[PDB]
């Protein structure tokens, strides 16, 4: 019920929780964490 | 002012949402703030320049850090023709697995973006080779940004504030900028080129830890202080030289070869060093012109006052102009913006035809992106130059102190100027459009031989004067027995002529009837844009419809519905109108450049030669033909790496369309609609418990024009950027 | 084959002689009419204390008033000419006109 | 009669008559001298 | 020739274009009876194309590497029929029109309500004025010397 | 109305109109691509606007050449309308003030004083040209496509 | 390592804190 | 509050006053014109800025001038 | 006092629509307390469709 305390607590704790959850995500939850699984495609004129 | 903005008490008492919108939009207009003085104005501008420099340094440091951290620079410097440079990594939680697979390019282990800014080639050319070099460059740039912020804070303190008289010492600042900021910087750059870059291109690795132990030249400063400077040019790199290695490497540091490097297809490094040394000498000499403290030099005021023709045709000549220029920051800003906009286009036109970076020329996407980027920047800067010139006439112009000088006579015959500009623009538009429509009608009726195809003979003759032999004109450098060719026969003409007559680079491309029409379209666009801007600037103080326009400021909505109607009568509205024409003109030149280069890179210039003579050719063979790969970035069968550009294409279309709303619909309709929403909120249960604190109102008349123009420009830029990058990256020319 | 010391000394001497005996009057009568000023007054009078002229530096006991600044200017011109001669004579440039 | 002649002298009627005559002249010239790119 | 262009009587691309146009026209001829009116109309088009190409050959036009005529404007004395003579004729017609307009505007200026002769044209007065443009260069020059051309404000 | 007619055209070309052989097999004009492609804006851009405009843009030199010309003309008129829609008469009256000076210098200034169009009239001209250009673009594109492929 | 932590901070948390602070600033007095 | 000003080119035909939608202007005695009256704007705090007075101004140039200034709840015509 | 009635006069007021033009004097007020006594009629209408205006004695030149 302290509005000054509640705003700071919500903002800081929510940011910390968001960062922690993003840092604890596995490859099953996020494709970006899983990473590529296929051999890479070549370029239009032989560039890699 | 008790609320926001604190610099405008009148805005602070506004009980509507307009208090916020305007507070953001007038933050940097220091001249119109409450209790402003000239000293405070100059000091605030001086402080803001340091912050701008700090931001510039931070941006470059970020680019260097990300290239060193997530890029493939070390693998790229070993295969510049087959490795795609990486800008930075991608971490988006919204990505799907096919997106993760498709964006894994280069030799990276995850999604990445391919850099099209050309930083890799630029950094490779100047000697940087390892990731640690980029890491230590980024730290230095961060240090510079911090020091700029510290200086900006320091010169705002009571004991370090500079006075107005110091800011108005034009002679000393001109001397120091011409001699130190331009001359000495160039000398330092050619020193770097001689000590690091040139050795770097021959396999020598020179850094801070060993540059005091390695001789840049075998003779070591002997010839320089003796006078036989030719010893620095005797043995240049062979034509079989491979960049970065010692195979075919010479010992010269300052040459005048001309042409391009056979392997890298770029300018010789020694030529660049010699150029910068010559420019440093020129600027150092030029920096000793004005009188500062030692009893020698010139006074700009006396120079301007003495240049009055005795015939009286220029009136009082340039008398008094020193005070108007020195006491007006808008005059200075307009001059600076005009010059900078001219040289931005100069850079754009010179970088594509005379590449200076190793292995840039055969990186087509980077070249196209750079040319478009710099031309659009120049287009915006040139509009700014006229906008601030118009602001000067309202805020800073003193008619009594400028009696009958070259600046008052412009206001005297503004009508003659505007009418003649209008005639030129009308003539160009009429005849260019008529010829285009005639050719279109001939092509529609199956008779392409009835087209009006005018040969651009003046420009072909100019090209032949530069040594091009594709037209058989035999003039000046194209001739063998002339004095002009005989003078440079053994200095630079061999290499320059070999590069010019090489028909697969961008040096003096062959032109035909298709170029003649597009060049006149560009001329019409230029003339119309200058017409709008000049009419706005010269009518800023008033006209017959509004004799007291200077009494209302640079930006006001209107004078009302009386006297027939006064829509878009302010000088700001002239700039708002001219931005559309600038965008159209730059789009024309960029379309021309892109279509002329994409066909040359494909090996069939005849596609452009025959299809550029009528506008349906432009619509079909340039826009429709080259959008097949881009619009297939994502389809019901899958996606590929071009999906970002496909999304951005439609994003730009949507923003461009949204701008039409603000540009077409006007305020009263929206205000009358917002009233009903206010009633509805005030009568809705469980929502009466929530009340707004700023009264909701529609956007202002001038605010809506700015918002619509911003949406229009953002869509215009993004749509073409996506199309250009995707079309040049689907096939790589 | 051109002696650098002889060329530099002769060019500096000629430039100083020209500045002291030939072009002195024109230069002085022209600097007399060109003094930088803002809003009708000099930069120092406006309030710029860094723009004050160095009276103790420009004074000299020369019979016509030749001072160290004139020496520096004319010597710089002479050195530029001398090094132009040395750099233009060492190279084997031949404009093949005839 | 006088009023009808006054009406036939109004701008749109005179304009359509003049441009019709011009169009007919140009059409007949192109019918008898077609495909002219130069002036011999 | 000029600017690397070849005359259209020599260039093979011009003849190839002429052959392909006739071949395109002759493909639709196969769908009609040899005596029908559409067959008679396509034959007239074939003759028109042949005459056009023969004329372009005879007039001495220059053709590029695409088989299409190219105009020469710089001022070459053997190419005046493409820009110079037509331009002179245009400048004679346009000056005629401008001078007849100016004389009519001057003639009605001194009346009670001169805006009524600008929406309802005095046709006899226009008939009087119209044929004065045949000598428009002489009069336009002569009011330049005297000073009746430019209003000195 | 533009969205309605686009919907009608794509649906009829994809799921109703077509050809039938003497085997009992139906082949539609666009092969039933509406269901999976008309659900994205990119689908409308690619499979409808880009794909079906291929007729009107290659109609030059044929009997349908008048539709490409009208296509370009409609685009031109639609773009022309934006000059009237985005500006106001205060700029144009001031611009006319300079041309009137040039006419007065040569004694060719008309008695009927030139005026910029009224505020309401400019809106009417802009909307009329906008509608004409937009409707004519679809007229030409639809007619060329459905005559060539229909 | 770092991107998984930094991207949510710059894209969500920092804009939220800045928006809250700016709103409280503009609603003052 | 907007700024409304009156210049002595007034001919005193009272056209501005009866065109005011918020009763900002009024007519006061004078001696500089044949009508012996000039316009005044004593209630510019009720000005909305519609510039209806300038549309009714017969003088060339205008004798009544409206300059749009700081915005209040009265000047924006807000009823909520 | 003032130019004779019916004469032709050039306008010197900068903000006037007929600046540097020519009009005809209709009446001139004789009251010394009148600031702009010269009434002038013009052939062309201004942007407000008005053909008459009052000018001071020093803004009018007899031609
Ligand atoms: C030798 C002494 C010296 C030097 C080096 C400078 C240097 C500078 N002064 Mg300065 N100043 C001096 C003496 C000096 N001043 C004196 C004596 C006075 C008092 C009379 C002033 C009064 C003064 C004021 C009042 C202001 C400055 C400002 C500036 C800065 C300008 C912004 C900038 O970085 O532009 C950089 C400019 C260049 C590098 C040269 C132009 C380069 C061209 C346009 C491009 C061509 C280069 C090349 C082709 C491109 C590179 C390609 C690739 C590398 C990307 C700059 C750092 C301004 C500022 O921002 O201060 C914070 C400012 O407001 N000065
Ligand atoms: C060295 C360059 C320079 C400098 C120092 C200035 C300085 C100034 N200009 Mg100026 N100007 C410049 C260049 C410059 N300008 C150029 C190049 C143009 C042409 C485009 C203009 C056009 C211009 C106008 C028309 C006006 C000024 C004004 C001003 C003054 C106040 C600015 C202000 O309030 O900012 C406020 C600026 C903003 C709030 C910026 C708005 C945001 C813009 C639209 C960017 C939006 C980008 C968009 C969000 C991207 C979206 C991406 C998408 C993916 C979402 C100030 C003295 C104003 C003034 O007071 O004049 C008397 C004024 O009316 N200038
Ligand atoms: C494609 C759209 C388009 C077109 C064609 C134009 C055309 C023109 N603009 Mg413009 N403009 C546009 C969009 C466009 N604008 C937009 C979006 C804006 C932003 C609001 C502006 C803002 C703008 C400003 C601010 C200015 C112009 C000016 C001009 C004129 C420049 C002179 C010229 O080119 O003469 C060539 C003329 C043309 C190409 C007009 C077409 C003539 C047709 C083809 C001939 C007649 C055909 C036929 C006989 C008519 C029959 C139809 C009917 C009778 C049945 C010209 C009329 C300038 C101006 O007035 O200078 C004189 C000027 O100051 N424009
Ligand atoms: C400014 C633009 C422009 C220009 C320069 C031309 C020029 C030309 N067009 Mg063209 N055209 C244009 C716009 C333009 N057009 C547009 C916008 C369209 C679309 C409607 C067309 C559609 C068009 C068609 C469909 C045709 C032309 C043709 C021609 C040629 C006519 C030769 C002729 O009849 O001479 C004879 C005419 C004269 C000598 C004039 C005589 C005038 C008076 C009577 C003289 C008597 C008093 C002395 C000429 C080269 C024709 C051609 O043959 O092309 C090769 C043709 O068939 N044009
Ligand atoms: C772009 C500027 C320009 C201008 C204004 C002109 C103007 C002219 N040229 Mg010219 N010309 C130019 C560039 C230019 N030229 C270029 C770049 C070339 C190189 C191909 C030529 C090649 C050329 C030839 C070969 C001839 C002209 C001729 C002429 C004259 C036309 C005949 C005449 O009126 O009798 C007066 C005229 C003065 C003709 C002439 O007689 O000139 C005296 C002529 O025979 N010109
Ligand atoms: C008497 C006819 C006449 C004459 C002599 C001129 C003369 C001139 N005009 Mg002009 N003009 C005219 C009519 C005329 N105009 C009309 C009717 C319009 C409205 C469409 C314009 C609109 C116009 C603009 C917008 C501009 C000029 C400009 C100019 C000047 C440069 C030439 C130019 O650009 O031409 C171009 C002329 C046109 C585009 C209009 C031509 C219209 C037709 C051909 C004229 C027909 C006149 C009449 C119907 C015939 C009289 C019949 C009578 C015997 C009964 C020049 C002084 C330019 C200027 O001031 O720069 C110096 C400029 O920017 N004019
Ligand atoms: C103006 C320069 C600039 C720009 C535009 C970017 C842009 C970016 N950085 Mg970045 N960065 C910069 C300078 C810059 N950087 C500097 C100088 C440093 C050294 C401290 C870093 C260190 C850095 C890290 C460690 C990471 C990024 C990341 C990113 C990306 C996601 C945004 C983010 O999380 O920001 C993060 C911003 C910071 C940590 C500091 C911002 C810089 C100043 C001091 C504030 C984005 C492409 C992330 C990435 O690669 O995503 C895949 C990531 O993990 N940056
Ligand atoms: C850089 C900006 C950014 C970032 C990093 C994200 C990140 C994310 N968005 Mg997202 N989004 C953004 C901008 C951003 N968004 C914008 C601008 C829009 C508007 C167009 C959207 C619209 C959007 C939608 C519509 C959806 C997402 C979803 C997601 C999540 C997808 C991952 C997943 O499948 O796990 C899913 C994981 C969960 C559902 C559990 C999350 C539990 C969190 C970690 C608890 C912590 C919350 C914390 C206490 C609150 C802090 C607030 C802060 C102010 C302090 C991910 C967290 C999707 C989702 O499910 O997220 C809710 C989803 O449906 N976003
Ligand atoms: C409005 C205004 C303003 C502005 C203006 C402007 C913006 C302008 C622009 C301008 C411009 C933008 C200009 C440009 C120019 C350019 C030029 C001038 C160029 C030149 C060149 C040359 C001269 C060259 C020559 C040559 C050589 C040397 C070599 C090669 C050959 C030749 C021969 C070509 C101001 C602020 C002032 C103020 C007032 C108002
Ligand atoms: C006292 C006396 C006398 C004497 C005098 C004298 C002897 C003087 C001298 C003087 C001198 C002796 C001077 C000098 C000067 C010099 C200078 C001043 C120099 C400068 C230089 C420079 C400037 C350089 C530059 C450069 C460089 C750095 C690099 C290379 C290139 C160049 C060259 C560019 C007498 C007897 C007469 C008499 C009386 C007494
Ligand atoms: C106004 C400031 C003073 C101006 C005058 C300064 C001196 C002018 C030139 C005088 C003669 C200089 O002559 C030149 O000196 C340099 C400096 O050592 C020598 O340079 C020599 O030592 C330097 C380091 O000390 C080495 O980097 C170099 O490889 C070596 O050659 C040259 O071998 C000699 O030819």
């Amino acid at each position: 019920t302290k509005r000054g305390l509640l705003l700071k607590f919500l903002l800081l704790g929510g940011g910390a929780t968001l960062a922690f959850v993003s840092s604890q995500a596995t490859g099953d939850d996020l494709p970006i964490v899983k990473g590529p699984q296929l051999p890479p495609q070549p370029g239009p004129r032989g560039k890699i | 002012a008790l609320r926001f903005p604190r610099f405008s008490q009148g805005l602070a008492q506004d009980p509507t949402t307009r208090r916020i919108w305007f507070g953001i939009a007038t933050a940097h207009d220091f001249e119109s703030h409450d209790d402003i003085t000239e000293e405070r104005l100059y000091q605030n501008i001086f402080a803001s320049h340091f912050g701008q420099l700090a931001i510039i340094f931070l941006w470059t440091s970020g680019n260097l850090f990300h290239v060193a951290w997530q890029g493939n620079f070390e693998s790229w410097v070993q295969d510049p023709l087959h490795v795609r440079p990486i800008a930075h990594a991608i971490w988006d939680p919204h990505f799907g697995q096919p997106a993760v697979e498709a964006f894994t390019r280069g030799g990276a282990l995850g999604p990445v973006n391919i850099a099209y800014s050309g930083v890799y080639q630029w950094w490779y050319t100047i000697g940087l080779r390892t990731n640690e070099d980029l890491y230590t460059g980024a730290l230095f740039l961060l240090f510079l940004s911090a020091i700029s912020l510290i200086a900006g804070w320091l010169h705002l303190q009571p004991k370090w504030k500079p006075s107005v008289s110091w800011f108005k010492n034009a002679e000393s600042r001109l001397n120091h900028h011409l001699s130190g900021l331009f001359g000495v910087s160039s000398l330092a750059w050619t020193g770097h080129l001689v000590h690091v870059a040139i050795p770097g291109s021959r396999g020598e690795y020179v850094r801070w830890n060993n540059f005091l132990d390695v001789l840049p030249h075998p003779q070591g400063l002997g010839p320089l202080f003796t006078g036989q400077w030719n010893l620095y040019a005797q043995n240049p790199d062979s034509s079989s030289h491979l960049f970065g290695t010692s195979q075919g490497a010479g010992t010269a540091i300052l040459t005048l070869l001309g042409g391009f490097h056979p392997q890298t297809q770029s300018l010789w490094l020694t030529d660049i060093a010699h150029h910068h040394l010559a420019i440093a000498f020129i600027f150092l000499v030029a920096g000793h012109m004005y009188r500062t403290n030692f009893g020698i030099g010139h006074s700009i005021k006396d120079l301007l006052d003495a240049h009055i023709p005795p015939g009286g045709r220029l009136g009082r000549g340039h008398k008094g102009l020193y005070d108007t220029i020195n006491n007006s920051l808008h005059f200075q800003l307009g001059l600076a913006l005009a010059s900078l906009g001219v040289i931005t286009s100069l850079v754009a036109q010179h970088m594509y035809s005379l590449p200076a970076y190793a292995f840039i020329a055969q990186d087509f996407t980077t070249q196209a992106a750079l040319y478009t980027h710099h031309q659009y920047i120049a287009g915006f800067i040139m509009t700014g130059a006229f906008a601030h010139g118009a602001i000067f006439f309202i805020r800073d112009y003193n008619p009594e102190q400028n009696e009958d000088n070259v600046l008052a006579r412009m206001l005297d015959h503004k009508e003659a100027i505007i009418s003649h500009l209008s005639w030129a623009s009308l003539f160009l538009g009429f005849h260019t459009l008529g010829l285009y429509v005639h050719n279109d009608v001939m092509l529609a009726f199956g008779t392409p031989e009835k087209q009006i195809l005018i040969e651009p003979i003046f420009a072909q003759w100019i090209q032949s004067a530069h040594g091009k032999t594709s037209y058989g004109f035999d003039v000046l450098l194209s001739s063998t027995s002339g004095p002009a060719f005989n003078a440079g026969r053994s200095i630079w003409l061999p290499g320059w002529l070999n590069a010019v007559n090489e028909n697969t680079n961008s040096l003096f491309l062959t032109i035909g009837p298709g170029d003649f029409l597009v060049h006149h379209a560009i001329a019409l666009g230029l003339h119309t844009t200058t017409l709008i801007l000049v009419k706005g600037a010269l009518d800023a103080r008033g006209s017959k419809l509004m004799p007291d326009k200077k009494d209302f400021g640079y930006s006001f909505p209107c004078d009302g519905p009386g006297r027939g109607g006064t829509c878009d009568i302010s000088a700001w509205d002239a700039f708002y109108l001219a931005v559309f024409w600038m965008l159209n003109t730059i789009g024309w030149v960029t379309f021309y450049w892109h279509w002329k280069h994409i066909t040359l890179w494909q090996g069939n210039v005849s596609q452009f030669n025959e299809s550029s003579t009528y506008l349906m050719g432009w619509l079909r063979d340039y826009l429709w033909l080259n959008s097949s790969q881009l619009i297939n970035g994502y389809n019901p069968f899958g996606m590929n790496s071009l999906s970002v550009w496909a999304w951005m294409f439609l994003f730009g279309h949507l923003v461009w369309a949204t701008g039409f709303m603000f540009l077409i619909s006007w305020r009263g309709y929206w205000q009358e609609l917002i009233e009903t929403l206010a009633w509805a909120h005030e009568r809705t249960p469980l929502a009466n418990l929530i009340r707004w604190r700023d009264k909701p109102v529609a956007l202002s008349i001038v605010q809506a024009r700015l918002v619509g123009l911003a949406h229009f420009s953002v869509g215009y830029i993004f749509t073409y950027a996506a199309f250009l990058i995707a079309s040049t990256s689907g096939k790589f020319g | 084959e051109l002696n650098p010391s002889l060329v530099i000394s002769l060019s500096t001497g000629v430039s100083l002689f020209l500045g002291r005996f030939v072009f002195f009057n024109f230069q002085r009568e022209n600097v007399g009419k060109q003094v930088p000023s803002q809003n009708g007054i000099s930069h120092f009078e406006a309030g710029d204390e860094r723009a004050k002229e160095y009276v103790s530096l420009l004074k000299s006991n020369d019979p016509v008033g030749f001072n160290i600044v004139d020496v520096l200017a004319w010597g710089s011109i002479g050195h530029i000419v001398a090094y132009y001669i040395l750099a233009t004579s060492s190279n084997g440039y031949d404009p093949n006109f005839f | 009669m006088r009023d009808l002649k006054t009406y036939l002298s109004v701008a749109p009627v005179l304009s359509t008559l003049w441009f019709g005559a011009l169009a007919g002249l140009l059409i007949e010239i192109n019918r008898f001298f077609p495909d002219a790119l130069t002036f011999p | 020739d000029i600017s690397g262009l070849t005359p259209c009587k020599d260039s093979k691309q011009f003849a190839k274009r002429e052959k392909q146009q006739i071949k395109k026209l002759e493909s639709s001829l196969k769908l009609y009876a040899p005596e029908s009116a559409p067959a008679l109309a396509l034959n007239a088009q074939i003759e028109k194309t042949k005459r056009r190409f023969d004329n372009y050959g005879k007039y001495g036009l220059l053709c590029g590497s695409d088989g299409l005529p190219h105009l020469i404007v710089n001022g070459d004395q053997r190419h005046w029929g493409e820009f110079i003579t037509p331009g002179i004729l245009f400048l004679y017609i346009a000056g005629w029109i401008g001078w007849v307009g100016r004389s009519y505007l001057i003639a009605i200026s001194g009346e009670k309500k001169p805006a009524m002769k600008e929406i309802i044209i005095d046709v006899p007065l226009a008939s009087r004025i119209i044929f004065r443009g045949f000598i428009w260069p002489v009069a336009a020059y002569r009011e330049f010397l005297n000073g009746d051309l430019i209003a000195k404000d | 109305i533009s969205v309605v007619i686009f919907h009608f055209s794509w649906k009829m070309q994809s799921d109703v109109w077509g050809s039938i052989s003497d085997q009992g097999v139906v082949t539609h004009i666009t092969g039933g691509n509406f269901a999976q492609s008309s659900i994205t804006i990119n689908g409308w851009l690619r499979d409808f606007l880009w794909a079906q405009a291929s007729q009107v843009i290659q109609s030059y030199g044929s009997s349908l050449s008048a539709y490409g010309l009208f296509f370009l003309g409609a685009h031109f008129v639609w773009a022309f309308s934006l000059m009237f829609l985005f500006s106001g008469r205060g700029y144009w009256q001031e611009l006319i003030e300079s041309i009137v000076w040039a006419h007065n210098k040569l004694k060719v200034a008309p008695a009927t004083q030139p005026r910029a169009l009224s505020i309401v009239q400019g809106r009417a001209v802009g909307v009329t040209h906008y509608l004409l250009g937009g409707i004519a673009t679809t007229w030409a594109f639809f007619l060329a496509r459905i005559i060539a492929v229909g | 390592n770092l991107p998984s932590i930094f991207v949510p901070l710059v894209g969500l948390v920092f804009p939220a804190i800045a928006m809250a602070s700016l709103f409280l600033h503009v609603q003052k007095n | 509050s907007h700024s409304v000003k009156i210049y002595d080119t007034c001919i005193g035909c009272t056209q501005c006053v009866r065109a005011c939608p918020t009763d900002v202007l009024e007519m006061i005695p004078w001696d500089g014109c044949k009508a012996k009256q000039i316009a005044s704007a004593p209630r510019t705090e009720d000005c909305v800025g519609c510039k209806r007075c300038e549309s009714a101004c017969p003088t060339d140039f205008l004798s009544v001038r409206v300059y749009l200034w700081h915005e209040t709840t009265r000047s924006m015509g807000l009823a909520y | 006092v003032g130019p004779p009635r019916g004469s032709k006069v050039r306008i010197l007021r900068r903000e006037s629509y007929w600046y540097k033009g020519v009009g005809s004097v209709v009446t001139v007020d004789q009251d010394p307390k009148t600031r702009y006594p010269v009434v002038v009629r013009f052939d062309k209408v201004n942007y407000a469709n008005i053909s008459t205006n009052n000018y001071a004695l020093d803004e009018v030149e007899q031609v």
